[PDB]
């Protein structure tokens, strides 16, 4: 009965270097004097906070400790500054130590994926996803900086730093902006607040997508111009095939050149025809018709995907520095 | 995974407080205090009543592991308010919790806060959230008692005011221990069976098995009768020495 968090210090692990700029503080790489298990330290600095604990970090952990999965980052406890009241020092976030993101994999230029190397990775995301949406939650930020893996192969979600929780019941509004431009699905463009999980979906057949092409799929910098790239391909929204795009506020406003048809499996037609199907699936601009979670995990692209009998990655053991 | 945050009647009995010497007289006296402080400066600012109490349990718990004598208890209600209030999405500023607070205490009372009231309770919530082991997800008896009494189908108005009054027991039971007694299930059920009993309604009689004299045993599961009459014992106990009105 040691589930006790705040209470440990963080001389306990020994700092390595910094990994990256988080949201309220630094993340270090660090190990851990007890166990030797690599982790990684996001900091929560509360001196001259206005609000003190920061309310974003407290939904954080909020969630965090409701999300037991393989596949969501799992939060193993909180430790603290050096103390002695009347004192200053900051908290810190303990998290299992992930070798590599997605984005960065693309970027090195140095790794690609076979057809299996997808097919674990995309049942992964998608279990850890079915997971959450069950939980009556919504991640918001799902892309290829926020999906982490190990040089084991597992997958895991990164950072849950715009979820929040969801009203299946009864729709209640909620908040419009929130996912990066890239990945955000065309209701979210025209304005949609009572949307739905599947949010969420539309970012993941963007990750799809992109295991494929090694480059974001859609790649603009105002939400004008990305409903104009992703109407190219995906087709343009109209009642036709969408009886609720009417309602949306941008909807008139933000018309895309033209009239265009959907030739999406035209330009994705190297993918395999199987994968291609979960792709068209959940890159249908009704969210009424895109496939949940679980819709996902019955297609014949991951149905019968046997993740205890699937190899390793070539996966590079040499980041590239420290 | 999950931290134990009950105690027994033994467990209560050797709270920090009662170590460094206070009785258990005085110490009942500094959680009232307490948790009526939290109540009254949540109520002026306009906080509802899923706030309120998860506050009050922040403080309850506090001095399970601190001591009165370290911890002024009006510091530590403004700061469990203050931490409340962010955790269930209706934060207020630091600021307005202290012009509050001022118009509440008396000079004696404020006297706790210090020179900088706002510092005093900013700092205090760094201890807080290691006492509570950043467990802020808290549920409280108010939602029991509404799904509880919703299945019951019958006389309209009995029914009402069977609720009404159960509400009011719950907003005395935070000011007991109970909460850190009883999971907030059987407290709902207790405040019913207790305001059951005052108003000669039979519950029963408004249920599926109005032959079933224990009605309750279809909303939560193995709590004998002999519980229940515990927790209605110490509500009824702030009802002693005409300290409230029924
Ligand atoms: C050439 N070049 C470009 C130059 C050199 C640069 C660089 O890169 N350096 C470095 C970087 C980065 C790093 O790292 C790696 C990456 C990938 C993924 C990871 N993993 C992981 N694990 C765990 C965790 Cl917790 C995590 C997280 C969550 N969140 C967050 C936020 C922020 C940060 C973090 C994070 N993650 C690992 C390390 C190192």
């Amino acid at each position: 009965t040691e589930s006790d968090w705040g209470k440990r210090c963080v001389d306990k692990f020994d700092i390595i270097g910094i990994i990256g700029e988080g949201t309220y503080g630094q993340v270090y790489k660090a190990k851990d004097k007890d166990t030797g298990e690599l982790v990684a330290l996001k900091k929560v600095r509360l001196d001259n906070e206005k609000e003190g604990f920061p309310i974003t970090a407290i939904r954080e952990i909020k969630i965090l400790r409701q999300l037991i999965h393989r596949s969501v980052v799992n939060m193993k406890e909180i430790v603290t500054d050096k103390q002695d009241k009347k004192d200053k020092g900051a908290f810190y976030l303990v998290f299992e130590y992930m070798d590599h993101d997605l984005m960065g994999l693309l970027e090195s230029g140095l790794v690609h994926f076979s057809e299996d190397h997808i097919k674990s990775f995309m049942k992964q995301l998608m279990e850890g996803l079915e997971y959450c949406h069950k939980k009556n939650f919504l991640h918001r930020d799902i892309k290829c900086s926020n999906i982490l893996l190990n040089n084991s192969g597992q997958i895991k979600l990164a950072d849950f730093g715009l979820a929040r929780l969801y009203n299946s019941e009864e729709s209640r509004p909620y908040t419009n902006k929130v996912i990066t431009l890239w990945y955000r699905p065309p209701e979210l463009l025209l304005g949609e607040e009572r949307y739905t999980p599947a949010i969420d979906v539309w970012s993941c057949g963007c990750i799809l997508g992109e295991l494929f092409t090694k480059k974001p799929i859609f790649q603009a910098n105002l939400e004008l111009a990305q409903l104009e790239l992703i109407s190219r391909l995906c087709g343009s929204p109209c009642p036709a095939v969408w009886p609720d795009v009417i309602k949306l506020p941008y909807f008139n406003t933000m018309k895309p050149k033209k009239q265009y048809r959907r030739r999406l499996r035209e330009e994705f037609s190297f993918i395999p025809s199987a994968a291609l199907d979960l792709l068209d699936h959940m890159l249908t601009l009704d969210p009424s018709k895109r496939c949940t979670a679980e819709q996902t995990l019955q297609s014949d692209f991951l149905k019968d995907v046997e993740l205890s009998k699937m190899a390793p990655p070539d996966l590079p053991h040499w980041q590239d520095c420290h | 995974t999950k931290p134990c945050w009950y105690w027994d009647k033994k467990d209560l009995a050797h709270t920090p407080s009662q170590l460094e010497g206070l009785d258990p007289a005085t110490e009942a006296r500094y959680r009232r205090e307490g948790a009526r402080f939290i109540f009254d400066v949540g109520t002026r600012l306009g906080l509802h009543y899923d706030t309120l109490a998860t506050g009050i349990i922040y403080f309850h718990r506090f001095y399970m592991f601190h001591s009165f004598k370290q911890f002024p208890r009006y510091v530590t209600g403004a700061c469990c308010l203050f931490l409340a209030g962010k955790v269930e999405e209706t934060p207020k500023k630091c600021k307005d919790i202290i012009k509050t607070a001022r118009s509440l205490l008396n000079d004696v009372q404020f006297g706790q806060f210090g020179d900088d009231p706002k510092e005093e309770v900013m700092v205090l919530e760094r201890i807080l959230l290691q006492t509570i082991k950043f467990d802020l997800q808290v549920e409280h008896p108010y939602q029991f008692l509404l799904k509880y009494a919703k299945q019951l189908k019958g006389d309209k108005n009995k029914i009402q005011k069977l609720v009404q009054m159960a509400w009011t027991f719950v907003n005395d039971s935070l000011c007991t221990t109970l909460s850190l007694q009883w999971e907030p299930e059987i407290i709902a059920v207790a405040v019913m069976y207790l305001a059951g009993r005052l108003c000669k309604f039979e519950i029963q009689e408004w249920t599926s098995k109005p032959m079933y004299r224990r009605w309750w045993e279809q909303f939560v599961q193995d709590v004998p009768v002999d519980v229940l009459e515990d927790i209605c014992h110490q509500i009824l106990d702030l009802y002693s020495q005409g300290k409230q009105q029924m």
